[PDB]
């Protein structure tokens, strides 16, 4: 009917570049794209990122809370107090209705 | 000061630069009528600017470096293909015709812009007023479809109505047997494939439709082939014309200012030559037009507006 | 000479260029003067 | 957040001022660097959130969502650069600009302090996403997919705008830190019922809730690979993040208003899991799998327990990597056979051995094999819904069976059996494709070693 | 038209508007409308064709009828208060008559039928004036008389306009008719908020004018008046297709674009007044506008429609139309949301 | 005042800084307008007519500064009017008696 270009044939990157990493037709650009993805993706973000996460300074106070709980359990048991009380807040500071 | 309302206000009125020598002349005729040679002699003798007939590459001649561009940037219109295979399924026949009418429309605008800006008359070979004779010949011979003719008339209707007709129409009447003999002598292999029936169709349209129509509104001079050889007599005939017809008598500075604002803006000239009428002969798919447009922008001096192309030597782009 | 017809913007419009830069300079000088005058009037009115 | 917003913005001049042949190298390298710096948001405190300024804050919910967002941009660039190879330069840079702009809107969305600022960026994400789908999708149906995506979102989001503006008039502030302290209970009235619906429906549509999910299978089947990745990985989680925040100010009305949506989700997850068993389009199967997984997240958010909120956070992050990986796996086949029909190319394990391994690992995370964070998230929701009502275990357990069947049906159909005889263009897996799959699965599995960073504030 | 005459006629259109805006006397307001209508007709007629003559006649009949009703309102007001000051009116029947007259002048529903037809029948530059500058004078009177307008009447007009504008635009392929129905819808937002906060009326008017001028200017740049003709822009001026896309999305009220700001602010003012149903109904109904804006983006920017062969000839020539202020207006039309607090200058 | 952009009383307020972030954005908008001007006329976008691009930035900044001045003045007036009205009518804005949460009763809604 109209004047339209035919659908182009699918191009196999390996044909012209058997060493193609699949990033670019240009072999030099292709290699550099591979290197940045691998160096920044795996060497930097994943390895150093995993290391950074592994050594986070007591994430969200979990380790401090355990040390603090140990201190309170030690103190309360020695002085004969309950380990925990049902009332979070001192009743003398509360006024009830009615 | 590029022409506009401000230039018009400050005194650039067309009637100032125009004279009784400021005339628009068109030479018409069948193929191989020596109308090209007559047109040059009239222009030389009357001191007018001559326009060679607008072909497939006329627009290229007016833009860029002026040299022709590859074929794909004219859509692949081939006059040679028209002769070899006038019935090709690719639609080359009407695509060429639609392109050529647009090329003539652009040329008519250039000629009118020259006449109105400088006051010097012009000589054209055929015009948008006579382009239809080839369309009629194409249709009657079955080269184009009825739908193509309808499209052509739609485009002509909204374009030709904007422009004044020629002052003088010159017709060189050569009979088809003599036309057919001059063609075989010219020795162009594709042109010799032209048939007398096609040539008779052009003649019939010229005499049946064109000349009667232009006679109402223009000065029509008809010469046989022999008489056209006497260019001095032809020029003599032109200079003794009364000019008592047509719309050129109704024009004034206000109307000619409106006309000049149109012809100088070429995109405004060509606006309706691309009306969205989806005729298969002239319709181009998105993938092709996208690809061709991208190649066009890569041609030398075409990526940017003229004067802003460093790749062809433009300077001071950062102060322009 | 590459272009067949001389482009309307072949050469810079030096008058327009001069006016354009001159206008930009004026607005900046005016703006800084206005700001300076505004700062002082503010300091004076508030006693600072 | 300026240390992330500004470098994200700088990716745009970087892409536009790059040499023609280095747009993918430059944009990929520097978006990976931005992702690296995102780990600085892990400075979270047990009591207080990380409150940068009057505009932006980060807590344990938004932090993992931010790191996922900034991780996905480089992956999307790698995934897109092959099918965009023949595109002209300016239109490539425009495509990358839309991806960068989406990341900019997303990081600001997840850290906005004020709910109306959140709304505007929440809504700005529609524009680049819609453009990506309708301009760079391959099929005619992308135009209709754009419209369904657009008007499903705005149908719910415009009522949300009215509700939020009404709340600020009544309370005086939409700042989330302020709302934590000035929140008042919601009383039973028809006025509050529609306030509740206006506050939640926009987020339900984005999850998507069962019954309002029809736009999603359209959007995926039509979107390009990068559009599918961000749609599945992050954009669905706008809805989950939205509810997790806004439910603060809807109590105790959520006690009963949740019932219709828990029912739709509990039944919906079984319906959409069953649907996956009969899907013929591989991309449509993965899309329906997302609907089923997000049904758990909706249930988890609606029942509002510490265990359900932790499971919801882990599920959102885990599904982000799994689902995006599955789309990338399906796309890699599509780039060879140029069809999404699942049954067209079979026995691919014979032809692409290593790729079949990525298929196996993505399937095992999709069906939540322990101890993947996929399983951790789902299990925490199962534990909390059982306390909500013991009978939910029947529905949750049945959905686990169906999820295994369709996860492995997809694996068996495409990877095993006999290869199709006439499909002879299955070229070996490119280094780019293998790296793309590893950058999904490796962080996903590494998170199993330290799950707390993706469990959210309730941890 | 002689260029000097064109300038003087344009200056008289503006002077008529300015007289309305600076007048403190109802008679001078009426004169401003009469002067303005006298000068607008020639620019509607300037292309001399039956469609332009029909458009000018329909415009004349509508505007002259509305101006007689306005004069009647003024005279009733004179009898019941003995003064001419431009302010609240002192008679409910005078208030209704003036409100209906201004609604007819604005082309608000159900007095809207003339807007799509007149806009279609006149050139783009004339339609730009009709749908932007011509809204200034009637809005500036509503700004002053609103303390006495009937709330039910004005809100009924607003609701009908948003509905008719949204529905009417769904069925249009002509660009001039689309802008006309878009204008009817936008007038509805301007007047809906007027009883509550007139400053938001001014904000919506200003942003409406900027966005509307941008669309008309981009249509003029390419001489496009139909949807299909606009769909060829991608193959001639790709930059224009992107600017149209941004402007259309802004006109659709999508954040983070400028056109979201008026809808955002109007919803806020209405809710502060415990108006909840009306803003919600308005915002949902405005999705009809977004739909036929999106349709245009599809055929202009987001897909590539078929071209013609003669289009290649256009590649060799540059845009020569003035496109005055287009770069400035397109930026304002899309990138102003971060400066929203600036609306207080309109107080 | 009356039909005055910046009345004389606005001069008692601190002027906007020339490094105001909002003024930087206004300048950025002017720069974007300069680039679009190049694009729509098919000139080299970044390089063409730096004189024209400079005036685009300057014009936006110049107008933006005065608009920002009026904006801040109007908001200062809004606050001035509000506080003066609160003083004029102390009966309508009494100091609420504040109770601590120990005294205020709030119903508890368990999530079980
Ligand atoms: C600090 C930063 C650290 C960064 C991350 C470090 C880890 C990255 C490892 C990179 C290794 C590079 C390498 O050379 O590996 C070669 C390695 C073997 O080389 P190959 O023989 O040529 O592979 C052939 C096929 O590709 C593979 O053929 P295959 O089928 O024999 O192997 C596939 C294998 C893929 O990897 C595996 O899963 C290994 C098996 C599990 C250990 O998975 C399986 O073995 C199938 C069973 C999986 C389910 C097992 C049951 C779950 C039990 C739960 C245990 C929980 C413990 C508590 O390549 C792979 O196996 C591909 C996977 C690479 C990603 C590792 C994913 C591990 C999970
Ligand atoms: C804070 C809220 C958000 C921000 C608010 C922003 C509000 C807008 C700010 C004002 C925007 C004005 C346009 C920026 C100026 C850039 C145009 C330019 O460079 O023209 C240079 C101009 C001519 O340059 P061109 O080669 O024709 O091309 C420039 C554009 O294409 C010229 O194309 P055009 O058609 O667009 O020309 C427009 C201009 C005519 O073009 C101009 O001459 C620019 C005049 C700008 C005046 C500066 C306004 C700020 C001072 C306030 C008082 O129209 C006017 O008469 C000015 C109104 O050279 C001059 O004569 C400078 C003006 C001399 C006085
Ligand atoms: C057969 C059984 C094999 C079982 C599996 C392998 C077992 C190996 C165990 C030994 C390995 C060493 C080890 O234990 O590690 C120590 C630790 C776990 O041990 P730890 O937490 O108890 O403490 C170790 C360090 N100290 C003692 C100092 C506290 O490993 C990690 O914490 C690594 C967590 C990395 C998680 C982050 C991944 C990087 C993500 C990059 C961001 C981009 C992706 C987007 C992510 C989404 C958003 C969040
Ligand atoms: C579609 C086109 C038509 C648009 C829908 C029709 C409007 C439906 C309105 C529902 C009723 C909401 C309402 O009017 O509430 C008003 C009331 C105001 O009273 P107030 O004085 O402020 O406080 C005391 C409460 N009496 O109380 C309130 O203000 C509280 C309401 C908060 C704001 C509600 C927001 C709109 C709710 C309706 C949409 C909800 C459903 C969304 C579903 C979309 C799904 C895709
Ligand atoms: C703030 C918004 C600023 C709006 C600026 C709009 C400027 C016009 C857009 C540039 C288009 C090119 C142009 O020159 O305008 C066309 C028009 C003249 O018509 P035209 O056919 O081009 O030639 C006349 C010969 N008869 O010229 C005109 O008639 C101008 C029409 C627009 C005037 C109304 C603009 C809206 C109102 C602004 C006031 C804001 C309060
Ligand atoms: C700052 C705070 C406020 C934030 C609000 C959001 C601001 C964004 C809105 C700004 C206004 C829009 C300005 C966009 C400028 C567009 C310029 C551009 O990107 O390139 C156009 C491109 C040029 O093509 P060409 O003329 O041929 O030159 C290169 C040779 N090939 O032309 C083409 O090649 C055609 C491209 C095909 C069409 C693709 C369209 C998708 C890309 C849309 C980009 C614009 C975004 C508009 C929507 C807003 C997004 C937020
Ligand atoms: C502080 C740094 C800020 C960084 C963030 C900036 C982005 C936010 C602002 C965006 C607002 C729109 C900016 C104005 C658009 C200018 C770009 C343009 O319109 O031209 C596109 C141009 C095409 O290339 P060219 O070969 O020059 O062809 C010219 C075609 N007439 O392209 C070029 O080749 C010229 C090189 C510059 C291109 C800039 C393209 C920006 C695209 C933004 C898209 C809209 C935002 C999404
Ligand atoms: C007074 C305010 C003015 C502010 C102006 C600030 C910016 C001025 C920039 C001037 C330099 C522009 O530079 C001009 O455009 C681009 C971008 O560099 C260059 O060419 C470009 O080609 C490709 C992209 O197409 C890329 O490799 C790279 O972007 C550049 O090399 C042109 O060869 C150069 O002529
Ligand atoms: C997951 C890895 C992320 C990689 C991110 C890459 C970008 C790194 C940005 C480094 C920013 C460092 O920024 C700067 O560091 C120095 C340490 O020398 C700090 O120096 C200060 O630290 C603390 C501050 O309480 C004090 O001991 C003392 O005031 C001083 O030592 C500065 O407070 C900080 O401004
Ligand atoms: C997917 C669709 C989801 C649909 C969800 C539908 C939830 C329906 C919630 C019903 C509860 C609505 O809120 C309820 O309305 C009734 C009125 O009928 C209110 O009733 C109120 O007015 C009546 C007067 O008739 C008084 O008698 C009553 O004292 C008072 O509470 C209640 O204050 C409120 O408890
Ligand atoms: N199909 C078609 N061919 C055209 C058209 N105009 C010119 N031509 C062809 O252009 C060719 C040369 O044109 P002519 O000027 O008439 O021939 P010529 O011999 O060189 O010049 P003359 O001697 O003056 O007649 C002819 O073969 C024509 O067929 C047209 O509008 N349509
Ligand atoms: N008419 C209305 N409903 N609104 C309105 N204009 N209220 C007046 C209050 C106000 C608000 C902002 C500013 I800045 C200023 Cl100076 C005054
Ligand atoms: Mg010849």
């Amino acid at each position: 009917r109209w004047q339209e270009d035919p659908e182009p044939e699918d191009e196999n990157l390996y044909e012209k570049n058997p060493d193609s990493h699949g990033y670019d037709k240009d072999p030099a650009v292709d290699i550099w794209n591979m290197r940045v993805v691998f160096f920044f993706g795996f060497s930097i973000v994943l390895v150093l990122g995993s290391t950074f996460v592994a050594y986070l300074p007591d994430y969200r106070m979990q380790e401090w809370a355990r040390r603090e709980a140990e201190r309170l359990v030690k103190y309360r048991e020695a002085h004969g107090l309950p380990i925990m009380e049902s009332n979070c807040f001192d009743p003398s500071k509360i006024q009830l209705p009615e | 000061l590029q022409y506009g309302p401000l230039a018009y206000i400050l005194g650039e009125k067309a009637t100032k630069k125009m004279t009784e020598k400021s005339k628009l002349i068109t030479v018409d005729g069948n193929i191989c009528s020596g109308k090209s040679k007559l047109a040059k002699e009239i222009a030389e003798k009357l001191g007018l600017k001559h326009f060679p007939e607008a072909g497939i590459h006329y627009v290229d001649s007016t833009t860029g470096d002026g040299k022709p561009l590859p074929v794909q940037f004219s859509g692949n219109c081939s006059l040679e293909k028209f002769y070899d295979d006038p019935k090709s399924n690719d639609g080359n026949s009407y695509r060429l015709q639609a392109w050529l009418y647009a090329s003539r429309l652009l040329q008519y605008a250039d000629a009118l812009e020259h006449l109105l800006s400088t006051g010097q008359g012009v000589v054209l070979e055929r015009s948008i007023y006579s382009d239809f004779v080839f369309l009629e010949a194409m249709y009657r011979q079955g080269f184009i479809r009825k739908q193509c003719v309808d499209h052509y008339n739609q485009v002509k209707k909204v374009t030709i109505c904007e422009y004044l007709p020629p002052h003088v129409v010159v017709y060189v009447d050569v009979p088809v047997p003599e036309v057919q003999s001059r063609i075989q002598k010219k020795g162009n292999p594709h042109e010799m494939k032209i048939t007398s029936a096609y040539l008779q169709d052009i003649e019939n349209a010229y005499k049946g439709t064109f000349l009667p129509e232009m006679s109402e509104k223009c000065e029509v001079l008809q010469y046989s082939a022999w008489e056209a050889q006497d260019a001095e007599k032809v020029v003599e005939d032109i200079e003794y014309l009364k000019y008592d017809k047509g719309p050129w008598l109704d024009q004034n500075d206000r109307k000619l200012h409106k006309l000049r604002m149109l012809v100088q803006d070429k995109l405004e000239v060509l606006n309706y030559t691309s009306i969205p009428v989806f005729l298969p002969e002239v319709t181009v798919g998105a993938h092709q037009s996208d690809q061709v447009f991208q190649e066009f922008t890569e041609l030398p001096g075409r990526k940017y507006r003229a004067g802003y192309n460093e790749d062809v030597g433009d300077k001071w782009i950062w102060l322009k | 000479k590459f272009y067949i017809q001389e482009p309307p913007h072949g050469s810079p419009n030096w008058l327009k260029v001069g006016l354009t830069l001159g206008t930009s300079v004026f607005l900046w000088i005016y703006l800084i003067k206005q700001h300076n005058e505004d700062v002082l009037e503010y300091k004076r009115r508030n006693g600072l | 957040m300026l240390k992330y917003i500004i470098p994200t913005i700088m990716l745009m001049p970087l892409t536009w001022l790059s040499k023609n042949n280095m747009i993918w190298v430059n944009s990929t390298a520097h978006s990976l660097l931005i992702s690296f710096t995102s780990l600085l948001l892990m400075n979270q405190f047990g009591d207080n959130s990380l409150n940068f300024s009057l505009l932006f804050f980060s807590d344990s919910l938004s932090t993992p969502l931010l790191i996922l967002t900034m991780w996905l941009l480089p992956l999307m660039l790698m995934a897109s650069q092959h099918h965009l190879s023949k595109e002209n330069l300016t239109r490539k840079k425009l495509f990358i600009t839309m991806l960068i702009s989406l990341q900019l809107f997303l990081i600001m969305t997840f850290t906005a302090m004020e709910l109306i600022l959140f709304y505007i960026l929440f809504e700005a994400t529609l524009v680049p996403t819609l453009i990506i789908i309708t301009r760079w999708g391959n099929q005619t149906e992308r135009l209709n997919a754009g419209l369904y995506f657009l008007f499903y979102t705005l149908a719910g989001s415009l009522p949300l705008l009215v509700a939020l503006i009404y709340i600020q008039n009544t309370v005086g502030s939409l700042n989330f830190l302020m709302l934590q302290y000035w929140v008042q209970p919601v009383h039973n009235s028809w006025s509050n019922v529609f306030m509740w619906l206006a506050c939640m429906m926009a987020f339900m549509v984005k999850m998507p809730l069962y019954g309002l999910h029809l736009w999603l299978p359209k959007a995926h089947v039509e979107a390009p690979i990068a559009g599918s990745m961000v749609l599945a990985a992050v954009l669905l989680k706008l809805g989950g993040y939205g509810m997790l925040r806004i439910t603060l100010i809807l109590n105790p009305m959520t006690d009963f208003m949740a019932y219709p949506f828990i029912m739709l989700s509990l039944w919906g997850m079984i319906m959409t899991s069953s649907i996956c068993l009969r899907q013929t389009d591989l991309k449509s199967l993965i899309a329906y799998s997302s609907v089923s997984h997000m049904a758990l997240v909706i249930v988890a958010i609606l029942i509002q327990t510490p265990w359900s909120y932790m499971g919801a956070t882990a599920l959102m992050i885990a599904h982000g990597l799994t689902s995006s990986m599955l789309f990338c796996l399906a796309n890699s086949n599509y780039e060879r056979i140029h069809s999404r029909t699942m049954i067209l190319a079979r026995g691919l394990q014979t032809l692409l051995p290593l790729m079949a391994t990525w298929w196996l690992l993505a399937s095992l995370t999709n069906l939540a094999l322990p101890p993947t964070i996929n399983l951790i998230g789902e299990l925490f929701v199962v534990m909390s819904t059982f306390s909500w009502s013991n009978i939910t275990i029947i529905l949750m357990g049945v959905n686990m069976v169906i999820t295994a069947l369709y996860s492995l049906y997809m694996l068996i159909m495409t990877q095993r059996g006999k290869y199709t005889y006439h499909i002879n263009n299955i070229s070996p897996s490119f280094t780019r494709e293998n790296a793309l799959m590893s950058l999904h699965i490796l962080p996903l599995l590494l998170l199993t070693l330290n799950p707390k960073i993706i469990l959210g504030p309730l941890y | 038209m002689n260029p000097i005459i064109f300038i003087i006629i344009l200056l008289t259109i503006m002077l008529g508007t300015i007289i309305v805006m600076i007048s403190s006397h109802w008679l001078l307001v009426w004169i401003g409308f009469e002067m303005n209508m006298l000068a607008i007709i020639p620019i509607m007629m300037k292309n001399h064709n039956p469609r332009a003559t029909e458009a000018s006649t329909k415009y004349f009949l509508t505007q002259s009828t509305a101006s007689m009703l306005l004069m009647m309102a003024v005279i009733i007001n004179l009898m019941f208060s003995g003064q001419w000051t431009v302010m609240k009116l002192f008679n409910p029947m005078a208030s209704m008559l003036m409100t209906m007259a201004l609604a007819m002048k604005l082309g608000m529903a159900p007095f809207h039928f003339w807007v799509p037809e007149v806009t279609q029948g006149i050139p783009l530059s004339s339609g730009l004036i009709l749908l932007t500058w011509q809204k200034l004078a009637p809005m500036s009177v509503l700004y002053q008389i609103f303390p006495s307008i009937n709330l039910n009447l004005i809100l009924t007009l607003s609701v009908l306009s948003i509905l008719i504008g949204g529905w009417g635009g769904l069925n249009q392929t002509q660009l001039r008719k689309i802008m006309a129905y878009s204008s009817i819808a936008h007038m509805g937002w301007m007047t809906a908020v007027l009883p509550y906060n007139p400053t938001m009326t001014l904000l919506n008017l200003i942003i409406y004018i900027i966005m509307t001028s941008t669309m008309f200017t981009m249509f003029m740049a390419n001489s496009t008046t139909t949807t299909l003709s606009l769909s060829h822009t991608w193959n001639k001026t790709p930059i224009m297709t992107v600017l149209i896309l941004a402007t259309l999305l802004s006109m659709g009220g999508l954040p983070p674009l400028s056109g979201f700001m008026p809808k955002w602010m109007i919803i806020q003012e209405m809710t502060k007044n415990n108006s909840i149903i009306l803003p919600t109904f308005m915002a949902i109904t405005a999705l009809l506008n977004l739909y036929f804006y999106m349709r245009l983006t599809y055929s202009t920017t987001l897909t590539m429609f078929p071209s013609t062969n003669n289009m290649k000839m256009k590649w060799q020539f540059p845009l020569m139309k003035k496109m005055t202020f287009l770069p400035t207006m397109v930026v304002l039309s899309t990138m102003m949301l971060p400066l929203t607090p600036m609306l207080s200058v309109l107080e | 005042a009356t039909f005055q952009f910046l009345p004389d009383e606005a001069r008692s307020l601190p002027p906007p800084k020339l490094t105001d972030p909002r003024l930087a954005f206004v300048g950025f908008l002017g720069y974007c307008s300069g680039l679009i001007d190049n694009a729509i006329r098919r000139r080299p976008v970044l390089l063409a007519g730096l004189h024209r691009q400079l005036l685009y930035i300057t014009s936006f900044v110049f107008v933006g500064y005065y608009l920002l001045k009026r904006q801040d003045y109007m908001y200062a007036v809004r606050d001035h009017d509000m506080f003066s009205y609160i003083k004029s009518h102390p009966e309508d804005f009494p100091e609420k008696d504040k109770k601590t949460y120990g005294e205020v009763f709030e119903e508890f809604h368990p999530v079980r």
